[PDB]
């Protein structure tokens, strides 16, 4: 390709839920996410390989237990959602707000599911997922993929 | 397959290949395989296929 | 007195020139042995049958021992139960390790009764965050990797699972195995003969 | 083809004032030594760095382009991208000076390697004198890079840059010396036209005396003391960050390249497939004009290479093992060598 | 005291750029910075004899760019490598701040972004390099698989694209600064040369 | 911007940031022309409190910290560990087991002469060593990621009773592959090495000390055996499985860094001579022939007995080491590793102490120092194999 | 030479910042609260800082001039710093860099 425009932007508004097949190196995908950044959507990727649920840490409120040593005995946090908290964090002038899995392969058929519905639902949030794969970066619904 | 069932492995293409092995957990075709041995308990994803349910 | 010195000078250059030129012809014979390199988001590593990666966890079969944090070099997992009051039965409300904080000795899965809680060959652990490596309990039974099952990998043994004599895991038939017989394989032979 | 007379009367076709056509065919080779000069130093970073991966069975970059074809490129563009930092009481004229002095030169003695006869710049009758000439202000600009920093760690390190390169001029230009004997003069052109059917038969010993004195500029493992990252990190270089740090990257490998093509022109020549060539008409000038590049490069390069790879087969020297080969290994021999090769010529002046 | 350490809600956005021809530079920009990342040889701990084993040939680093460098200034890359005590801190972030500013940072091992095991029970640890300097990347586990550490520069190299050319503002620091005269009767240095020079040593006291 | 020369002792640092292996270490040396007159080690950037760590850490808690002392070799001190509670209580150890221990153990003196080697020729010049050890020095790792988990530190294989866990089905065999593959290559090292001028010329006599002088700064590991002492701890002590085996102790006299050197070298032969000589004699052989063995038949066998098993009677993490002190040691690579044990009743014990030989070898930097150069530092700070790591107690 | 303190987001040094330099003085004690620009900063908060940082070496300190005395001076500031941004007067930058949470992550206060 050597350069590309907007497309991929298009093709995100378009669909919801996104899914990059780009190489095992990690140097040829965050210019689309710049390309994101150009336009107005603020981007937050939380690494899957740790997240849970994805209806509690997403939609819901949940509690996270830190790490006692012995010390400290055993306390929550309630940290509150990922996405009603970041969303309502936005600048005025904002399109969306968009949402990076880096690690996608560890997760599962289903909350793949749920993520591709959830974008419909909550309106201004997408998603796209780096399930790591092919030789040049290309890209597919999320919806697809699955069933 | 389905889970608690002891397997083995049948897959010359593959390290773990004749170990006994309790199935742990299954989601999406893959299966956890838990194999009770040495010292420490080793946990893996194979699939189905190269499987042998052992008795 | 002097043409002794020429001499030695002369022969402390030669042996200089020749103990230079065999480092030439070494470093010179090791550009055609192919390279060890393991090309590794290509070409991956197969760990071993006790690598201690992340660590796994079941939620059904958890009894709320306490000894997971009991035996932690530093009391790290934490485990939350509440005792319902059915007859005696700990109910296990949470489970979490922070693996910033794990060391992976793998004591946990040692000494677990119920063979819940076991090591993957996930080594492949990095965030932009610390407060994500903090997992859940249906965080950490989450259907580990498996290398070979990777359509963008070439795997490769390690220096213990390759044929006796062969030394690297490059270039291998499709059939090798370790370095010998399995003990069921020499027992079926001693017993027939 | 006389490519100067055609792109003169051509462009005095349609006027453009002769002396004015004589003025602007100038910068066209001026510019192109820039561009093959640029090449080889990015040809000589790459190979560098796979031949040193090679000896190791290791693999060099494949993951940058193709076979790391575009490394160079990356490291070039960031070190444009990086900040600049001029420390505390460093001086703000002479630090952003030293690199500038140390690798103009370098490229200015350009102006002398052949690739091909009438494809240079500007024979000059003095040639490689001005090169021994220009080679000596290079300990300027490194003392400079010394004083111009509080780093007393630096300074320590920018004295022994200008012990060396003070040290291994002497039997370079005795080496030179032989070979202006042969030739009837200094110039590029008059040393290697001498050769029509090898100096390096003639000189087996001043071969030894000049490689051995061009290796040791500050280039190579076998010393390269003032970037010794082991002994004091980076020397005089610790301080400089950005782009002129790339300065004294580029200077050291361009004068690599230019130590290796000066080498083929003086001992070996850059022309002459071992035949005695021109044995065997534009269509024909522009085929030996190619072969005689192609062999240049070939020369140039086997030196590029044996240079690279004694520097992962030769551990480094103190100060005091490195100084006792000047004054008492090369200067010696090159005198012998200039009176013997003086003697024969007086003897056998035929072959010289 | 209803969102506790809460998130800013800033204004005036970022003033992004569209146009295709700068975003392709900056896609150059980018991919030269990313690949050709010069780490600087910090080594306090087996993390670092794990990235020595990193440099090696059962499998290298050179390859997508990375030169192991000796001085920060020449450095853009500080991959923590073992354990930071309570007296080697400062000699870090004089190490980081000593250093041009689009610089990043990779934090291998437990004891560096906890203190690991020496997270508890110790007193001469710092427990995370987080409250040092701005990790960029983390990585888990005493010694890692030194082929987890090119996992971390895959994610780096990920992130480094993640950035843009006119956003180079969030790169500088303010110094909020300030003075105050004191009364703290300043002590001589006790920390100098005389190991061997000193009188007690050439001297059996009477 | 400039400095002020004046005749006087000039004071350089030679900081924490080395641009090298040897940890992280200050020598604030002054000097006389190009000279040392002496300099302050200030070390102690490594300290992060073991020695009262392990007072609220009972033994299986504590021994993955107890890898982290020599980064270089995890298990010479697991060893000791180990060993130092198993005495107190008396708990007798098999011949399988301690075979293993001894097989693994010197597999490890093997990795830390190698990485002795590798940064001592890097800063003395050349890399290309450094990735010859590592492309050799990384077999053993994939050995002990076999036999234990993880590599190079952190296996944590060591219990009280004897050894964790027996070993793999293939690891006998190979570890004979790579034993038979060790020798030829060791004298290519020779062949690059050994008598390139420039190599050797570096380091003929620096560094010297007298064999009683040697003996006050207690220089307890190869330092004091390369000064003309035949003594080791695995022969003077009778350590567990020796007497059965044969032995050449190297020994040089000229105390400088080729009598380190040699010594260091012979000893990496001699290593893998034990080597060799264990394999043929474990109680019951190979795992696969053991296993098969005892299945066959053996139900209740003599390959059942407990001088066959890989350990005694597993311990809880209750075990509450007796009372009573004593000093264990073990001769490693950089020398003698010490523990001063008391206890005195409980789990928890009462003043753990490390007696460490890198500290004591370290003690003597500056008097190597007396008068010898700036740059020959390196190679006489290289010659220790100093990992301040081991001087964090 | 200096004696400084070099957290994160507190930089303590014992000289005057002339431009940029420092020139350790052995009474100046200035401060560099957050430069990384991990939190947010006010007028107000700020100015509590810094009247905290005052009353904190005038009010208690009358002994030597070591490091030691400097590194807790930082640790009451950076303990400060928490109060300040977990009650909720100053908050993270939320910024595109890092956002790496070193003092906490958000939490409700049930
Ligand atoms: S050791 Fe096993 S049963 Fe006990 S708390 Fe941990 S996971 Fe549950
Ligand atoms: S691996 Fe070690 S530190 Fe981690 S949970 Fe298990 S026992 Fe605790
Ligand atoms: S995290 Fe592990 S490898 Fe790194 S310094 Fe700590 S103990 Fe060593």
């Amino acid at each position: 390709g050597l350069l590309a425009g907007y497309q991929f932007v298009k093709d995100l508004e378009s669909a919801g839920a996104l899914a990059l097949f780009v190489p095992p190196e990690g140097g040829f995908e965050g210019r689309y996410q710049r390309r994101l950044r150009s336009k107005g959507y603020t981007t937050l990727p939380m690494s899957a390989p740790g997240l849970g649920d994805l209806a509690a840490y997403l939609t819901q409120e949940h509690g996270i237990r830190p790490a006692h040593t012995g010390k400290e005995d055993i306390r929550v946090y309630f940290q509150p959602p990922l996405v009603t908290y970041h969303l309502e964090n936005l600048p005025p002038n904002a399109k969306g707000l968009v949402l990076w899995l880096i690690d996608g392969k560890r997760l599962s058929k289903q909350e793949f599911a749920y993520l591709a519905q959830l974008t419909q639902t909550l309106p201004k949030f997408k998603v796209v997922v780096e399930v790591g794969g092919d030789r040049v970066v290309r890209w597919e619904p999320l919806a697809d993929w699955v069933a | 397959i389905l889970p608690g069932m002891t397997v083995k492995v049948t897959n010359p293409n593959d390290t773990y290949y004749q170990f006994q092995g309790i199935v742990q957990r299954i989601t999406d075709g893959k299966v956890a395989v838990l194999f009770e041995g040495g010292n420490w308990d080793k946990l893996v994803t194979f699939q189905a296929s190269e499987l042998e349910p052992v008795v | 007195k002097f043409l002794n010195q020429i001499t030695n000078y002369a022969k402390e250059a030669v042996q200089s020139a020749k103990y230079i030129g065999q480092g030439l012809s070494v470093t010179f014979d090791h550009m055609r042995r192919r390279p060890i390199t393991v090309q590794y988001p290509y070409e991956k590593l197969i760990p071993s049958e006790r690598f201690r990666g992340r660590i796994h966890f079941e939620f059904d079969k958890c009894i709320a021992c306490e000894v997971c944090v009991r035996v932690c070099p530093i009391n790290l997992p934490v485990v939350d139960w509440v005792f319902n009051k059915e007859l005696k039965k700990k109910e296990l409300k949470h489970y979490s390790i922070d693996f910033g904080v794990c060391i992976f000795c793998a004591n946990c899965v040692e000494y677990c009764p119920t063979n819940c809680l076991s090591v993957t060959e996930e080594y492949e652990l990095a965030t932009y965050d610390r407060h994500e490596l903090n997992y859940d309990s249906v965080a950490m039974g989450r259907i580990p990797y498996k290398v070979t099952q990777d359509p963008m990998v070439t795997p490769i043994r390690e220096f213990a699972y390759l044929p006796a004599g062969v030394m690297s895991g490059h270039d291998l038939p499709a059939g090798a195995q370790r370095a010998g017989e399995r003990p069921e394989a020499i027992a079926n032979t001693a017993k027939s003969s | 083809i006389d490519l100067q007379g055609q792109f003169i009367s051509a462009l005095q076709s349609l006027g453009l004032s002769h002396d004015l056509a004589k003025l602007l065919w100038l910068p066209l080779p001026m510019l192109m030594m820039l561009i093959v000069a640029t090449v080889g130093v990015l040809v000589a970073v790459w190979l560098e760095r796979k031949i040193s991966a090679a000896v190791q069975q290791r693999i060099g970059p494949e993951y940058i382009g193709p076979l790391g074809i575009l490394a160079p490129l990356a490291d070039g563009l960031k070190l444009i991208f990086k900040e600049d930092v001029l420390p505390a009481n460093s001086d703000r004229w002479l630090f952003t000076l030293g690199p500038a002095v140390v690798v103009i030169p370098v490229f200015l003695s350009y102006i002398i390697v052949p690739f091909g006869q009438n494809l240079l710049i500007s024979n000059l009758a003095m040639g490689v004198f001005l090169w021994i000439a220009l080679s000596s202000i290079a300990p300027i600009g490194l003392l400079m890079a010394g004083y111009a920093s509080n780093n007393k760690y630096s300074l320590l390190g920018g004295l022994r840059a200008a012990a060396q390169s003070i040290s291994y001029e002497i039997p370079l230009a005795l080496a030179v010396l032989a070979v202006a004997m042969m030739s009837n003069g200094l110039g590029t052109v008059e040393i290697v036209e001498q050769q029509s059917q090898w100096n390096v038969w003639r000189q087996p010993i001043g071969f030894l005396v000049f490689w051995i004195a061009a290796l040791a500029e500050c280039e190579r493992l076998p010393f390269d003391l003032p970037e010794a990252e082991e002994e004091l990190v980076a020397g005089y270089q610790t301080e400089y960050a950005g782009m002129k740090f790339a300065l004294f990257y580029l200077g050291a490998y361009v004068n690599l390249v230019l130590s290796a093509l000066l080498v083929s022109v003086l001992y070996f020549g850059g022309w002459s497939f071992p035949i005695p060539l021109e044995t065997i008409n534009p269509f024909l000038q522009i085929a030996f004009a190619v072969l005689g590049i192609t062999m240049t490069l070939i020369k140039a390069y086997f030196f590029v290479f044996l240079a690279i790879l004694l520097r992962w087969t030769v551990p480094r020297v103190r100060i005091d093992q490195l100084l006792d080969l000047g004054w008492k290994f090369l200067l010696p021999v090159g005198l012998v060598n200039l009176l013997l090769t003086a003697g024969l010529k007086l003897a056998f002046p035929v072959a010289f | 005291p209803a969102i506790l350490n809460p998130i800013a809600r800033p204004e005036v956005p970022q003033e992004l750029a569209e146009n295709i021809i700068l975003t392709s530079l900056n896609d150059v920009y980018d991919w030269a910075r990313l690949s050709s990342l010069w780490p600087l040889m910090y080594g306090t701990a087996c993390c670092f004899i794990e990235f020595a084993a990193m440099i090696g040939s059962r499998f290298d680093f050179d390859r997508f760019g990375l030169v192991p460098r000796n001085s920060p200034r020449q450095a853009d890359l500080i991959i923590t490598s073992g354990t930071i005590t309570m007296k080697m801190a400062p000699a870090l972030v004089r190490l980081y701040e000593q250093m041009p500013s689009p610089k990043y940072v990779i934090a291998m091992g437990a004891c560096t972004i906890t203190g690991g095991m020496f997270s508890s029970d110790s007193y001469s640890a710092v427990r995370g390099v987080d409250k040092l300097i701005p990790v960029d990347v983390y990585l888990p586990g005493c010694p890692p698989r030194p082929e987890a550490i090119m996992d971390a520069i895959v994610k780096l190299r990920k992130k480094i694209a993640n950035e843009h050319i006119n956003e180079r503002g969030n790169l500088a620091q303010t110094h909020r600064l300030f003075t105050a005269k004191h009364k703290m009767k300043p002590v001589p240095p006790i920390l100098t040369g005389q190991y061997l020079n000193a009188p007690s040593r050439q001297a059996p006291p009477p | 911007p400039k400095i002020e020369t004046r005749t006087e002792p000039m004071v350089i640092n030679m900081g924490p940031h080395h641009p090298s292996m040897h940890g992280v270490l200050r020598l604030m040396v002054t000097l006389d022309g190009e000279d040392v007159i002496d300099c302050e080690p200030v070390i102690g950037y490594l300290h992060r409190g073991m020695e009262k760590i392990a007072e609220n850490r009972t033994n299986i808690m504590f021994i993955p910290y107890v890898s982290r002392w020599d980064y270089a070799a995890g298990m010479f001190n697991e060893a000791v560990t180990v060993n130092a509670p198993e005495k107190l209580a008396g708990i007798p150890v098999p011949k399988r087991a301690s075979y293993i221990r001894v097989i693994m153990l010197e597999l490890n003196r093997i990795a830390n002469h190698l990485l002795w080697l590798g940064p001592f020729l890097a800063d003395v010049g050349a890399q290309t060593p450094f990735f010859y050890i590592f492309r050799e020095r990384e077999y053993i790792y994939d050995l002990f990621e076999a036999a234990t988990g993880m590599r190079f530190i952190n296996n944590n294989y060591f219990r009280i009773g004897g050894v964790a866990a027996d070993l793999t089905y293939g690891w006998v065999t190979k570890c004979r592959d790579f034993c038979d593959y060790f020798l030829p290559k060791v004298d290519e090292y020779e062949r690059l090495i050994t008598n390139n001028p420039i190599f050797v010329r570096r380091l003929q006599g620096v560094g010297k000390i007298s064999r009683e002088e040697a003996i006050n700064w207690g220089l307890s590991g190869p330092m004091l055996r390369a000064s003309g002492v035949k003594w080791d701890l695995r022969k003077v002590d009778h350590y567990e499985c020796y007497d059965d085996f044969d032995w050449d102790v190297p020994v040089a006299t000229e105390g400088d860094c080729l009598a380190r050197y040699i010594v260091r070298i012979q000893e990496m032969r001699e290593s893998v001579k034990i080597i060799r000589q264990a394999l043929d004699g474990l109680p019951g052989g190979p795992y696969e022939n053991l296993e098969a063995k005892r299945m066959l038949e053996g139900a209740k066998s003599e390959w059942n007995g407990f001088d066959y098993q890989y350990i005694g009677k597993k311990l809880s993490p209750t075990f509450k080491i007796p009372k009573g002190e004593h000093y264990v040691r073990v001769e490693s690579g950089k020398g003698e590793l010490g523990i001063y044990l008391i206890g005195d009743d409980n789990v928890f014990p009462w003043r753990w102490k490390i007696r460490p030989p890198d500290f004591n070898n370290l003690q003597v930097l500056p008097q190597l120092l007396k008068g010898m150069k700036v740059a020959d530092i390196v190679a006489i700070l290289g010659s220790i194999d100093v990992i301040m790591g081991s001087v964090d107690r | 030479m200096l004696l400084k303190s070099t957290t994160r987001h507190v930089h303590i040094y014992a000289g005057h910042v002339v431009d940029g330099e420092v020139h350790p003085d052995t009474e100046t004690l200035t401060l560099n609260v957050d430069p990384d620009n991990e939190l947010e900063w006010n007028e107000a908060a700020l100015a509590k800082v810094e009247a905290k940082f005052r009353e904190l070496v005038a009010n208690a300190a009358g002994e030597d001039l070591t490091e030691y005395n400097l590194r807790r001076i930082g640790s009451d500031l950076e303990h400060f710093i928490r109060s300040l941004l977990m009650q909720g007067e100053i908050g993270y930058n939320l910024n595109s860099r890092v956002r790496n949470y070193s003092l906490g992550i958000p939490r409700v206060n049930h």
